[PDB]
RNA sequence: AGCAGUACAUGCUAAGACUUCACCAGUCAAAGCGAACUAUCCAAU
């Protein structure tokens, strides 16, 4: 349960919640899964390493600027044209 | 002293992506839908599906000087035709599967 | 003894040591090229160094 | 091929085969392409890449290589950090 | 115990014709390398110039016409001195770009000939489309 | 062995006796114009159109919409010709065109376009988006009545719906503002349907909104047969079609059978099929207007599932078929070492009995 | 025909195929990364 995680710092829990909202379920539980290995030891180690990267990435405020994925590029152009269609209430 | 060139996959045959449909010294069969061309004019499937041979109107690229000269000298009303080979995609690109119930 | 084209080895100026053989006309000065260099993963100046064979 | 050595009365291995081939425990033989190191200047990148591949021998060749080598060369080995370790056993092979 | 609203089919069926195209996973018709123009697109801009009129179409690779602007239309014709000049070609681009955004069409390919591309009419028509939000270049297909 | 052609062969009318005297194309464009025309024509031989062209019923699509308005062509042509002569008379108009400074008012163009070609262009767009295929099982109507739907985004802004433009679920959280030209005494039905939203049945739809017996343009006074529900496209399910349908009633209609509770948060109760709904009321109401937009998942959708729908949010992924490999053989002659990796399921070393 | 022109990402990697045929050798190639974005042994190192 991310919100009530004493071990994680309160500013970090907020940043993790927005960044990894897609992982948090209806109950507010951050869910991490790994299936990259046959052995449960390696799978569990992958999940724990994921938790560590989340806390580290959260505390590193200057997120590195990087080239967007090709999927993001068109979505940016689509979002830009969608705003172009927005109009203003003529009489308000 | 002979070699084997020609249609590897006949009409209605099932091909996988990368299958060589035909090999030719010169363009005898032209690439249609989902059919790639190699450096040696080899025709290969770009998708999985059924091979089809059709007769389509031929329009060369505007910068293909040799071919553009031919069509410009044709009598008006005359259309060039060529044999094209196509692959009809048999399967969809993918499906949407339920993966989580958050 | 004589050929129209010469096979010569181009060495990268980066000092990595990557070299590739290339063909140039016999009656030409030492060739310099911006050939791609795998070691540095980018294009780099290449200097003609040694004659390998005559075609 | 020597089937019965003069001093031991035992079959002998053809050392020419050991120099050129790798035998996987599953019975496959790996080899290099002929001329992979020769005249690279006159070969296209695509031709050069397939020339440096490690390729399998056919059934007929594999059975011949098996006869030319004694049982020692067919034993299972457990070399440390062997690059071909995973290839010694076949997977999902119905036949 | 089982919520009624939580009944979900294992496979989702999206019948939207543009769904896979919008996601960039729909396959374009590759091939036709020896002939002109290419079929490797989802949507294309085609400009038909006649002796008296200018017409610009946005059509799917399957041959359907999504949106179109033509000087034959009275809505456009009444504001034009001439329907066959550069101004008409620029006006068609501006009108078509607006109709494209309204139809959710943001990307398409333009396949002109060497002389058509050089001409000022197509340069002005292309500029109007780009200034109207149309990119005139499609995103690459996502194979993996 | 030769077989006679099964019809007129191409380039057969061309008289070869006087080849020099015939008129040649002389240009790439003229040949291409003729080439495209010939391709469209039907041919007895096998063509690309056969295998790839869609197979649709030859019978013409039934028209279930309002009748076309009556126009006097003679008077219309008269006024238009006089309008162009007036415009061309101005010296400033000719100078602007010659100097390439003239432009057209986009707003005035769209106003006239809505009155004239707009209904037929909206029908073409609806046909391209499959609305007729999915809503009326291939039946088509011309949206004679321009339907203006806009979503109030914030206080001073409005997100319009223009037949396919993308609107986010956040912008569609509240019922939109709907306006149309209706004469006094008329009664209308307005429904909002999600063609691609249904999570259980492929062919079913969700009734997001249904207003019936609307007197004129007063949408607020229309009976709320189904309360408005925001579009909830599932995450990873792609782009969904949301279509507003305006029906022109011929008389007051009893929609008790189609009524739904207020609030209606049961997906079973909102399961809807426009064809079945229209089929029972075809006698009394005619499809008049059409608007639609494209919607994809956004953060606001999660609120709809957890709060409004009281369910867990379903997530989907686009899954491609597993790569094809030929049946593995015991001896893969001339294949690279990596051939064995194509048929390997685990990357970690295995030890068997040891 | 036992070559030439002219480029220097004739880079890397990798599904699936072809092949004079038996072998050896030879040939084509999607996607991806990065760019552009228009004979054997022998002998020399
Ligand atoms: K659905
Ligand atoms: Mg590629």
């Amino acid at each position: 349960h991310l919100a009530t995680a004493e071990w994680i710092a309160e500013p970090v829990r907020q940043k993790i919640a927005i960044t990894h909202k897609n992982k948090i379920n209806r109950l507010g539980e951050l869910i991490l899964t790994s299936e990259s290995s046959r052995y449960q030891f390696r799978n569990l180690a992958d999940c724990l390493q994921k938790i560590r990267d989340m806390i580290t990435e959260a505390s590193q405020t200057p997120k590195e600027p990087t080239k967007e994925d090709v999927k993001l590029h068109r979505i940016r152009i689509e979002n830009m044209n969608r705003e172009r269609l927005r109009q203003k209430r003529i009489h308000s | 002293s002979g070699r084997r060139q020609g249609i590897k996959k006949m009409e209605g045959h099932y091909v996988h992506a990368g299958n060589i449909i035909a090999t030719q010294r010169h363009f005898r069969w032209h690439p249609g839908a989902h059919v790639g061309v190699g450096k040696n004019k080899c025709l290969y499937a770009l998708e999985e599906g059924i091979v089809r041979y059709t007769k389509e109107v031929y329009v060369p690229h505007p910068r293909n000087t040799e071919a553009v000269d031919l069509i410009t000298r044709l009598p008006k009303g005359a259309v060039l035709y060529k044999t094209f080979v196509h692959v009809v995609p048999a399967k969809p690109e993918g499906t949407f599967k339920l993966v989580a119930m958050l | 003894s004589k050929s129209k084209n010469i096979l010569v080895r181009m060495v990268s100026e980066a000092g990595t040591g990557f070299c590739f053989n290339t063909k140039r006309n016999r009656l030409r000065e030492k060739l310099t090229l911006l050939h791609y260099d795998p070691v540095v993963k980018q294009r780099v100046l290449f200097v003609e160094k040694k004659k390998i064979r005559s075609l | 091929l020597t089937y019965f050595s003069a001093r031991k009365g035992k079959r002998k291995t053809v050392k020419a085969v050991i120099d050129r081939f790798l035998r996987l425990h599953c019975g496959l033989w790996v080899r290099r392409k002929a001329g992979y190191k020769k005249k690279l200047w006159k070969k296209t990148p695509a031709r050069k890449k397939r020339l440096r591949e490690f390729v399998f021998c056919n059934k007929t060749q594999s059975k011949l290589l098996d006869k030319m080598t004694t049982s020692f060369w067919k034993r299972r080995n457990w070399y440390v950090d062997d690059p071909y370790q995973k290839y010694h056993d076949r997977t999902n092979l119905k036949v | 115990d089982p919520v009624e609203n939580e009944a979900v089919a294992p496979e989702f069926t999206n019948r939207n014709p543009r769904n896979l195209e919008l996601l960039s996973v729909a396959r374009k018709e590759r091939g036709w390398r020896t002939v002109f123009p290419s079929r490797e697109f989802w949507h294309r801009l085609r400009v038909i110039r006649t002796q008296h009129h200018v017409e610009a179409l946005v059509e799917h690779q399957n041959g359907k016409v999504v949106v179109s602007a033509s000087t034959r239309e009275w809505a456009i014709k009444k504001h034009l001195y001439s329907t066959r000049n550069v101004v008409a070609c620029e006006s068609i681009g501006r009108v078509l770009a607006q109709r494209c955004l309204e139809a959710g069409i943001n990307f398409m390919v333009y396949q002109p000939t060497p002389w058509e591309a050089a001409s000022d009419s197509m340069k002005r028509l292309q500029s109007a489309m780009t200034e109207g939000g149309v990119v005139l270049r499609e995103p690459q297909r996502i194979y993996e | 062995r030769r077989t006679p052609p099964l019809g007129p062969m191409p380039n057969s009318d061309i008289d070869l006796s006087n080849l020099e005297r015939l008129e040649k194309y002389r240009s790439f464009d003229r040949y291409r114009r003729r080439a495209e025309q010939e391709a469209q024509a039907p041919h007895w031989w096998r063509t690309y159109r056969e295998y790839f062209g869609e197979k649709t019923d030859p019978k013409e699509k039934i028209d279930i919409g309002l009748p076309p308005p009556k126009v006097s062509r003679t008077q219309q042509l008269l006024e238009r010709k006089q309008a162009i002569q007036e415009l061309r008379a101005n010296v400033e108009e000719e100078r602007a065109a010659r100097l390439r400074t003239a432009s057209v008012p986009l707003d005035a163009v769209r106003a006239e376009w809505e009155r004239t070609c707009g209904p037929y262009h909206k029908q073409r767009l609806a046909e391209y988006y499959g609305l007729y295929r999915d809503l009326f099982h291939g039946a088509t109507f011309v949206p004679r009545v321009p339907l203006h739907v806009a979503y109030a985004v914030g206080e001073d802004d409005l997100m319009p719906v223009y037949c396919g433009n993308e609107v986010t679920p956040t912008e569609a959280a509240q019922a939109p503002e709907v306006t149309y030209e209706a004469e006094e005494g008329s009664l209308w039905t307005l429904l909002l349907t999600s063609l691609d939203g249904h999570l259980l049945e492929p062919d079913a739809e969700y009734l997001h909104w249904l207003l019936t017996n609307i007197p004129g343009n007063r949408v607020a006074e229309g009976q709320v047969t189904c309360p408005y529900l925001p579009p909830f496209p599932a995450r990873g399910s792609g782009i969904h079609r949301l279509a507003f349908l305006l029906f022109k009633q011929d008389q007051p209609i009893d929609f008790s059978e189609d009524a739904r509770p207020s609030p209606c948060y049961q997906l079973a109760q909102r399961t809807f099929r426009t064809f079945d709904f229209y089929k029972k009321h075809q006698e009394t109401m005619t499809p008049a207007g059409l608007s639609f937009f494209q919607c994809r998942w956004d953060d606001s959708v999660t609120y709809i599932f957890h709060q409004l729908l009281d369910m867990r949010e379903p997530v989907f992924e686009f899954v491609r078929p597993p790569p094809y490999h030929p049946k593995q053989k015991r001896f893969p002659h001339r294949q690279p070492l990596r051939y064995l990796d194509r048929y390997r399921d685990s990357h970690e070393p295995t030890y068997g009995i040891y």
